[PDB]
């Protein structure tokens, strides 16, 4: 919710509209990424929980 | 406003633009009691 | 144009505005709206890659 | 080269598997009862519907 | 007792303005694509074999209704269009709304058209579930006929331009009516335009040579009631045909081959499956018809 | 040239309460979808607001109407049944081979 | 035991009783009433006595047949069981007299090319003579394809349901109305079969929407053809649950390859009747949603299907 | 679910001569214009239209026939008649008197007809009602429909004689129109040496309806050009006659034409359903001496 607390202006919809982009890049199939990883069960579980 | 800036903005869809929609009778309550006009009603009377 | 409240619940049920086929040899377009099972994220960020 | 340039869209598909989750105590269930009824009577098997 | 039973479940609610274009419209016909219990939103009106954006013909879409099976309207809930289809041989009871209010009576022969009139008239908008229902138009006899005979006038005169009054209006007894024609797809029209001259220049060779020569004895001084069509001038091929000297048995033959092509003329000409309403009132609307597939 | 055996095929038993999904929904003893044509249920939510000592004229609390319906699923479930089966279930009284 | 146990059989095959409900009497209103939901309470569960008691409710079942004569020789002497039935009138010779043509028969009726048929050719050859098996009895092959007149004679009748093989007279039971009820196997009925020669498909083309139903309907064709300048005629069949306004349009594409060369020929010569073209039937609608199953006899591929009921449309002129 | 059995009110009772003649037939297919049973007799018949006064018409009697449900007699009664109402799929049963005769073979395509012959052998006289009793014609399709095969070329040359007396033979168009010609069998029909003129509502459309069909074809040709336009077109050429082909289009212009066209657009199709809305039926079970087949029928 800290990312909605002033108020649905014009402002913070379009900002929430670029927060989707970097976020659909690097946290989406999660998994197949989670195999090419150094720290590995620290991803996955910082992804689910 | 016009559906934002506004306190609880999920309850936004909810409330507003929803019951404008279904509420043509006010039917979203449970009937229990009725007061039946004289100790038989015939269908006739007012019943509350 | 509508808020996005009604967009996160039109997502997620909705068909899309006519999208491709799948199994079939050219990308038709789909007809019977019934039985493909996509997603597609193309249309609420609005984007190409 | 023509007098132009031009930009290319494709589409594409991805076999992908889900994960759903499903939060505690969301949807009330109203389990009716089954029925029966008979149509399209042909000679040899009347199709049955439930 | 068998139970013929279709009803429409549904995944988002009827609004207010399609609650009224179809709450008004309790009795119609509309077609389907699949014979059930059950049936999504995208099978019901004629919105399969025409939409908004594809440019529709009025042939092959009248054309496409032989295929189906055609159902009545029961009930119009706020979840659920209800339904039930057509039996081979059972009575139902109609009650039709159109707006072009026609007048039919007891002992009559409907069929059903595809919208002519107006397409709006007839489109309805479905601001829910988007897909469109475009609703065909239950029709006796003299108007389905009349505006089949309507078209195939018109899309020979759309190319005669390369007007309006002469060309589109349903010469009905009492009224006209203009039909809904800017942007169509008259090319299975232009098949059955070119199918004509597989039978208007074919019929004409064996036109035998004794029922032209009344034609010369009429216009001159012996007008017939509807015959003033001619307004008393020949075609100018009348008196170049009638050189023979009216030999009986090759007008015999000629007629036999063509009293064939007669019966030729109903495979064209066809309408969509027939209605046999028996008992009828005015004031109600409301029939009483069994299915006969044509 | 011999018989070597007609093997059983069983089709596993799984309803909707015995699998761990019923830690998702709720289950009652429910019967009727057929008198109940789709209603509502009219929330009013009630609503805690902070009170702290504004420069402003402060917010009054305010009173959610919350809005819940129904949803109404079909399923229907199909049988053939033959004309052997019409017939003998009616029939009796003959032999072994009845 | 007549009385004993054969009574057990029309004791309960008997329709059940309209049930009677008195107006008059309130006490008896009541009681009339109270046993129609008790049973009509068995009809919504199911479970399983209440479900064979929903199946004594029967419609109307009863087709008629008819009773026929052949020349055993114009009989090929076995038959697939469920053919065609034609039934060709010139003359009566006698009194009750009958000659029957099978789909495999009209073949054997002009002495045609193989082209148009090189399946049934090698088959039909052993089923009867080579043309003139049936000249015999019939002097008027050319007149009635030289005048056009083959097209109206022949009356359909249906399928067969058993026939007797005799010495001299081959006794025939077809079928009409409807469902033709097999006799050496019950509970099934008479599988119509059509040849994998005869019958063409309308529906095949790219995967590119068309609605379902209970209804494809099997069309009886006749295309004139004149090879070696001679009368001569073609056998061939359809299936089409697609109306009939469009299949007339769609006949016409499949014989567009005969009119092309036919006004080639008449082109310099005018003949009133060989301007008469053909004419269809209507025999009978197969559910559409079924299979024409693939059987093979003597090779013969043969589609049977199941369910048919018939019928008998006039024969309408088309070009 | 079931009841065919209409008793039909008179107001009176029969003749006398009109017993047996009415013991002739005992089976015939009248038709009934009414849903209910609870009838008159004028309206079962074919007097609520054709009658003496009415103007003699062929198409909306062509109209009535598939329009009105018909029923099959049982037996008659002094008090009134008993129909058996027609349903789709119907068994019946014929016990005829037709004059002429006209042979009943099985298993072909029996239809059912508007009469045309003299009403001496084709009408009942009720004068208990004002009824004249109208049986249809009821002829096998092959004959039935093609009657009027010969007796439209043997009607249309009456016409012209009409106006002028010294164009056609009468011995010769006798000969090969008044027999008709089907099974071998040569059946005559009745003259009318009276003066037909019912045949007026046919005959005289034909004429004009034989007039612009040479003439509909020359635009129609060269008006819709593509490259996906018709093959055969080109192919049928080869029919259409010479001097078809050489009308020139001065004589009427494209506004005029309107009204000429959509008449000749008009009876294109009313023509082609009345010779195919006969509505018919076919013979399962025969009977030759007896005259008492088993049959059924279905309103087409």
């Amino acid at each position: 919710p800290v990312y909605s607390e002033r108020g649905l202006k014009k402002a913070v919809k379009s900002d929430m509209v670029s927060m989707f982009k970097a976020h659909l890049i690097e946290h989406s199939f999660f998994l197949d990424k989670a195999e090419l990883m150094t720290r590995g069960k620290q991803y996955v579980l910082t992804m689910l929980s | 406003a016009t559906l934002e800036q506004r306190p609880f903005p999920y309850l936004a869809t909810e409330a507003n633009l929803l019951t404008q929609i279904k509420e043509s009778a006010a039917d979203g309550l449970f009937k229990s009691f009725q007061l039946l006009l004289g100790k038989d009603a015939r269908e006739g009377s007012v019943r509350f | 144009n509508r808020g996005l409240y009604t967009l996160v619940n039109e997502y997620s049920a909705r068909l899309a505005g006519a999208p491709a086929t799948s199994t079939t040899d050219l990308q038709y377009v789909v007809v019977n709206g019934t039985d493909v099972f996509l997603d597609q994220p193309c249309h609420m960020l609005q984007e190409a890659y | 080269h023509p007098g132009f340039a031009m930009t290319v869209v494709r589409t594409d598909e991805v076999l992908a598997e889900h994960i759903l989750y499903c939060s505690r105590a969301s949807t009330s269930m109203f389990v009716g009862l089954p029925s029966v009824v008979r149509r399209e009577v042909r000679s040899d098997a009347v199709t049955f519907e439930i | 007792a068998l139970d013929k039973s279709i009803v429409v479940n549904l995944t988002s609610r009827l609004f207010a303005d399609e609650l009224a274009a179809l709450q008004s419209k309790i009795g119609s016909v509309l077609p389907l694509g699949d014979c059930h219990r059950l049936q999504n939103i995208q099978a019901l009106g004629l919105g399969c074999v025409c939409s908004r954006e594809t440019s529709p013909d009025y042939i092959q879409i009248m054309q496409y209704l032989s295929k189906c099976t055609l159902a009545v309207l029961e009930e119009v809930r706020p979840d659920s269009l209800r339904l039930t289809r057509m039996d081979p041989s059972d009575n139902l009871q109609i009650k039709n709304v159109y707006a072009p209010f026609f007048q039919w009576d007891s002992n009559t022969q409907l069929a059903v058209l595809p919208p002519l009139f107006s397409r709006k008239d007839s489109t309805i908008v479905l601001e829910s579930n988007g897909f469109d229902i475009v609703f065909p138009m239950v029709v006796p006899q003299q108007l389905g006929h009349a505006i089949l005979q309507q078209l195939l006038v018109y899309h020979i005169y759309s190319k005669i331009s390369a007007l309006d009054l002469y060309t589109t209006n349903v010469s009905f007894m009492g009224r006209t009516y203009r039909l809904d024609v800017d942007n169509t797809d008259p090319r299975t029209a232009l098949r059955v335009l070119d199918d004509l001259s597989m039978y208007l220049c074919i019929l004409s060779a064996l036109v035998p040579r004794g029922c032209l020569r009344l034609l010369t004895a009429l216009v001159r001084h012996d007008r017939h009631p509807l015959t003033e069509v001619f307004e008393g001038v020949v075609p100018d091929e009348v008196t170049r045909i009638d050189l023979d000297q009216l030999s009986v048995p090759d007008d015999i033959t000629r007629m036999r081959v063509m009293f064939s092509y007669l019966q030729s003329l109903s495979s064209i000409f066809n309408l969509g499956p027939r209605l046999h309403v028996y008992a009828y009132s005015a004031e109600t609307l409301a029939a009483s018809c069994w299915y006969s597939p044509r | 040239e011999a018989l070597l055996g007609v093997y059983t095929n069983v089709v596993e038993f799984v309803k909707f309460l015995e699998t761990a999904l019923a830690a998702a929904c709720v289950n009652t003893e429910f019967k009727d979808l057929r008198r109940m044509i789709d209603g509502k249920i009219q929330f009013k939510i009630s609503m805690p607001t902070i009170a702290h000592g504004d420069g402003r004229r402060p917010n009054k609390q305010r009173q959610y109407i919350v809005m819940k319906a129904c949803n109404k699923h079909h399923i229907g479930a199909e049988i053939e049944l033959a004309a052997a089966d019409i017939e003998l279930l009616f029939a009796e009284k003959e032999t072994p081979l009845d | 035991e007549n009385a004993a146990r054969l009574g057990r059989q029309v004791l309960g095959l008997l329709p059940p009783p309209t049930h009677r409900v008195s107006l008059t009497r309130g006490p008896e209103f009541a009681r009339g009433v109270r046993d129609l939901l008790s049973k009509y309470a068995a009809s919504t569960r199911p479970t399983v006595g209440s479900l064979h008691e929903a199946l004594r409710q029967a419609p109307f079942r009863q087709p008629t047949y008819g009773d026929f004569l052949v020349y055993s020789q114009t009989f090929s002497p076995q038959e697939p069981l469920g053919t065609f039935l034609f039934s060709f009138k010139q003359e009566d010779n006698g009194s009750s007299m009958d000659m029957l043509l099978t789909p495999t028969s009209l073949f054997m009726l002009s002495g045609m090319e193989a082209a148009k048929a090189p399946q049934t050719h090698k088959v039909a050859g052993v089923w009867y003579g080579s043309g003139s098996g049936l000249a015999d009895f019939i002097p008027n092959l050319s007149e009635l394809m030289d005048t056009g007149e083959f097209h109206t004679l022949l009356t359909p009748v249906g399928p067969m349901v058993q026939s007797v093989h005799s010495t001299f007279v081959t006794k025939v039971t077809s079928a009409m109305k409807g469902v033709g009820l097999a006799r050496d196997e019950p509970r099934a009925h008479v599988g119509l079969t059509l040849p994998c020669d005869m019958l063409v498909d309308l529906d095949e083309s790219c995967p590119m929407r068309e609605p379902a139903g209970l209804n494809v309907t099997i069309y009886a064709s006749l295309v004139y053809l004149r090879v070696n300048q001679r009368p001569s005629m073609a056998l061939t069949f359809f299936q089409s649950g697609k109306g009939f306004a469009e299949v007339v349009a769609m006949i016409k594409d499949h014989f567009t390859d005969v009119i092309r060369t036919k006004y080639i020929q008449l082109r310099h010569e005018l003949y009133i009747n060989r301007l008469v073209f053909g004419a269809v039937c209507t025999l009978g609608t197969v559910p559409f949603d079924s299979h024409p199953v693939h059987q093979s006899l003597n090779s013969l591929p043969v589609l049977v299907f199941a369910n048919f009921e018939a019928a008998c449309g006039p024969w309408t002129v088309f070009l």
